[PDB]
RNA sequence: GGUUGCGGCCAUAUCUACCAGAAAGCACCGUUUCCCGUCCGAUCAACUGUAGUUAAGCUGGUAAGAGCCUGACCGAGUAGUGUAGUGGGUGACCAUACGCGAAACUCAGGUGCUGCAAUCU
RNA sequence: GAGAACAGAAAUCUCCAGUAGAACAAAAGGGUAAAAGCCCCCUUGAUUUUGAUUUUCAGUGUGAAUACAAACCAUGAAAGU
RNA sequence: AAAUAUGUAAGAAGUCCUUGUUACUUAAUUGAACGUGGACAUUUGAAUGAAGAGCUUUUAGUGGGCCAUUUUUGGUAAGC
């Protein structure tokens, strides 16, 4: 009958990209992982030790433990009507950091700086981001671009 | 037979709530070598902040 | 070949096309326990050209590897050795030199003297108590094939004698008996100095004298016999222990004229 | 012309396909430690065929690779069995060749009637100084096409040497 | 700028064909007594840089080249697609409204960048 | 592909090309080239104590796996596994 | 290589500085984790809304389902 294995329905998930086959490059064995760091899970089928399950591919989680050649991550899984903390240990080859938080961190490093600037400057500066507000007035010249009149084109002789 | 109709409406009546993260999580799943030393570190910090 | 072949062709890495680096080895030598977070892992690169030796102490980062110390064999004339530089004794001396240099760069040359009376045993740098532990480096012998008697372990022995901790075993030094698993320190001490060259010097001085004059030419030009090697190398060890520092070469030019001369030759676009 | 371009002999391999393992195979191997001087090396089989009557991992045949001056001497005394009359077909496009003799005793070796009568297969390979770069471990690399051996180089070398009188057919 | 050792990204770095390489370096090359491993000192091991060479490797150059990378008033606001309608159509299927929006292709340009240490007329 | 007596479309030997078109006990899929394949050397981590975790899932069992710890061992020059 | 759908983050349990603990870790007075003591504490660092947030016990009925749009699988096809 039907099968529900640990690696079922994984033909395309755990295969390597085009012309990225073979050994894992070294920059990932030299990256450093501390507790609290935020990591996105992407596995590779070159390394069957420490693999995650196909649910946790593409998810994002928080480190909670650091061991030789492997780190533990916490992930919130939906089952039924609640979320569950899933603690899973992975080798590093299936792990890359998350730049999502790093962008926020440098935004903080900037807002602190310009707050420090504006305080001594005696001015107030808005640090809350804003969406794409509507556009504003403007005046469009007609010097080199006269309005080029168009028309709907016909069908005959196009076919 | 294995019709998922109404199951998500059932899930979404009492919401789907997050697991209430706390400060100081549990130290059961961590490296015991780390844990053993953490105990001693904190005990010494206590015996130092008690003296000062 | 066709076009599909060239499209679907994945290249290997650059230092695998060039045939210079084993990544199956590098992955193991370099990667560290994640619990030792930024702790570097120092390798002792030993490489042998046809007429040089390169000893390097190397750590690793993402922006390429990083060097802590270096010791080439084309500087030993500072200490006395002039001939036989791609040699077992030369390797020993070079290892001792990188050792004694690194350890004074750190601060441990007075705490870990290593050995000074040399008789050729298997002896590891034992860590002093209530004090700093030895500097720990790991040997990475490139693509050099390991064989008992090889040069590359000369530097290993020299380093472990020079003061720093290279974990190793004695089953690849010369003078190791396969049948009984036993080492011959007399033979190893004979190899540390020029014993295996001196016996050939003496055996060709009664067997093939034209070939003696051909090979060992500089020795005779500098008035050297087969007995003075055991004096030269021992006089050089003490000198290395004395001044292992790197006084660089006085440059003729300043890296601008050196480029001005080459810029006219390289057939620029 | 230049040095480091001469088509020196790299090695000479002698092959003897005995076909079947036994005292015949040992007769075959016995000649080689007296001809070349080195012990031979027996060659296991690779597949299973009954037209010739063998199976896998049988030591059916033997060979030996000789280098150095002795190779050129053996070649000199083996060429006189062919009377120094080689074809151009035996020559290969890589710049090497060989020939198969029927009688082994025509080289200079002592005869016995019990050993048997079996032939031999000579094959030389000759390459300029600088082909270590295909064989070493560190920094392997291919030689340049201006440095490769060709049929037209080696037949010229062979016409020059030995007073060949090749049969360009 | 050149070269070597270790490297990072791993084809802009690969493949094919021709040319040049001053200095040093690397390399090729020379020798089997010892350690050592070979059917063979060919590879590996050891000794000498001594006898010779840049011929090759290596690097840099060139090409209607293949390949790879990059970007487009290119294809194309096309194909496909989410939402709506007591919209059309016998149906296949289609049109419209609010929105998202490709690709192969075509065109143009490019053909390794760089880190640590040492060293070079 | 080019070559070597018997030698043949096919016995053994040699050179060039060869991104894997081979092999990895067995289904298919994934993966793998100084290897995870082919040969050789040494061995028994196919061991002890008990726990945490992932998968099927009620977050129960069974089964199989993952990552550490405390011991003892192997292997290797060592890193390490 | 889309569209739709999907994971995470968008700060006080935060940012910076200083120096304390440890039997872990380091060549090490190196780091790891936890801290003390100071600085920012206004827009507490996107929008919209919040009709209160969190937690716990216990227990009923149910565990025969059907129709439609759209996608789709066997089936000639069905109110299959």
């Amino acid at each position: 009958g039907k099968s529900h294995g640990y690696r079922s329905r994984t033909r395309y998930m755990f295969q390597r990209d085009f012309r990225k086959h073979g050994a894992v490059h070294l920059s990932t064995y030299l990256k450093v992982y501390k507790v609290g760091d935020i990591v996105d899970i992407k596995a590779n089928g070159s390394i069957q030790k420490g693999m995650p399950h196909k649910f946790y591919q593409g998810k994002t989680g928080v480190v909670y433990n650091v061991t030789k050649s492997s780190v533990g991550v916490i992930i919130n899984k939906m089952v039924g009507n609640r979320y569950l903390e899933k603690r899973l240990n992975l080798r590093v080859e299936h792990i890359k950091h998350s730049k999502c938080r790093q962008e926020f961190l440098e935004r903080v490093k900037a807002n602190a700086a310009k707050r420090a600037e504006a305080k001594a400057q005696g001015v107030a500066v808005q640090l809350k981001r804003q969406p794409a507000q509507p556009r504003e007035s403007r005046i469009v010249s007609t010097e080199g671009n006269v309005p080029q009149t168009l028309a709907p084109v016909p069908y005959e002789t196009f076919i | 037979n294995h019709t998922a109709h109404n199951q998500t409406r059932k899930a979404h009546r009492n919401g789907i709530k997050k697991p209430k993260t706390y400060k100081y999580p549990s130290l059961k799943g961590v490296d015991p070598k780390f844990r053993r030393n953490h105990k001693h570190a904190l005990h010494g910090t206590a015996k130092a902040l008690a003296a000062a | 070949k066709s076009s599909a072949y060239s499209s679907r062709f994945q290249t290997p890495f650059r230092r695998r096309r060039e045939g210079k680096t084993d990544y199956y080895q590098r992955k193991r030598l370099v990667t560290q326990h994640k619990a030792k977070y930024n702790t570097p892992k120092y390798r002792l690169v030993v490489r042998f050209t046809n007429k040089d030796i390169i000893c390097q102490i190397i750590s690793s980062t993402i922006t390429g590897d990083v060097v802590l110390a270096a010791a080439y064999s084309h500087e030993l004339p500072r200490y006395g050795i002039t001939h036989g530089l791609t040699n077992w004794a030369a390797a020993y001396a070079t290892g001792l030199l990188i050792a004694r240099r690194t350890l004074q760069k750190l601060g441990l040359d007075e705490t870990y003297k290593g050995v000074e009376e040399v008789e050729g045993e298997y002896e590891l740098t034992e860590a002093v108590e209530d004090g700093p532990r030895p500097f720990k480096v790991f040997l990475d012998i490139g693509l050099q094939r390991t064989t008992t008697g090889a040069r590359v372990f000369g530097a290993l022995k020299g380093a472990s004698d020079g003061g720093l901790y290279v974990p190793h075993s004695e089953n690849r030094f010369p003078g190791w008996d396969f049948e009984t698993e036993e080492i011959d320190p007399e033979l190893l001490r004979s190899y540390i100095f020029g014993g295996h060259v001196s016996q050939y010097m003496e055996e060709l001085a009664d067997d093939d004298e034209e070939r003696f004059s051909e090979l060992f030419k500089g020795y005779l030009a500098d008035d050297i016999d087969a007995d003075s090697l055991e004096d030269i190398y021992t006089s050089a060890h003490e000198a290395i222990r004395a001044d292992p520092a790197f006084k660089p070469t006085e440059k003729k030019f300043t890296k601008e004229q050196y480029a001005a001369e080459s810029k006219k030759y390289r057939q620029t676009k | 012309q230049n040095p480091m371009r001469d088509l020196k002999i790299e090695k000479l391999v002698l092959n003897i396909s005995v076909g079947e393992s036994g005292d015949r195979l040992t007769r075959a191997s016995k000649v080689l430690e007296q001809l070349s001087g080195q012990t031979p090396v027996q060659s296991k089989a690779r597949y299973t065929v009954r037209t010739f009557g063998i199976r896998r991992n049988e030591k059916i045949a033997v060979h030996v690779t000789v280098r150095g001056p002795k190779a050129e001497e053996i070649l000199e005394r083996g060429l006189k069995v062919k009377e120094y009359q080689l074809r151009d077909r035996n020559f290969s496009a890589t710049g090497n060749f060989g020939f198969g003799i029927d009688e082994h005793i025509d080289l200079g070796i002592k005869y016995d009637p019990s050993i048997g009568i079996f032939g031999m297969d000579f094959y030389v390979v000759m390459n300029r100084p600088g082909a270590r770069v295909t064989r070493r471990k560190r920094c392997k690399g291919t030689v340049g096409n201006s440095h490769k051996t060709t049929k037209e180089d080696t037949v010229s070398w062979f016409k020059q040497k030995y007073d060949a009188d090749v049969l360009d057919k």
